[PDB]
């Protein structure tokens, strides 16, 4: 499944995961989405029409 | 010395048993504290972050 728990399955917004067997354990490859190339804008709580 | 190594043996056995008991109880308490710390880290990641 896809988890919404923060930092439970990787640094970033979890996309998916892949298991791999390893000697006496498991290795999870956590594929996650990380934002990048931020830009600053002027924001407003709401816009007043007529 | 021939008769001083039998009472010292009892002292050594008692003190070793006390140390082992302390280490075992501290290991169990450390396991409990580690579980609590893992919960605290989970709460920091899930709720603070
Ligand atoms: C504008 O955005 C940059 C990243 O592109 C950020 O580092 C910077 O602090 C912003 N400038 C401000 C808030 O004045």
């Amino acid at each position: 499944g896809q988890s919404k728990r923060v930092d439970f399955c990787g640094k970033g917004y979890h996309l998916m995961s892949f298991p791999q067997s390893a000697p006496h354990g498991v290795v999870f490859l956590h594929v996650t989405y990380v934002p990048a190339q931020e830009k600053n804008f002027t924001t407003a709580p709401a816009i007043c029409h007529d | 010395p021939p008769e001083a190594e039998v009472q010292i043996d009892r002292l050594i056995t008692g003190r070793l048993q006390s140390l082992q008991t302390y280490v075992t109880q501290q290991l169990i308490r450390a396991a409990e504290i580690r579980a609590s710390a893992n919960l605290a880290a989970t709460k920091m990641s899930e709720c603070v972050l």
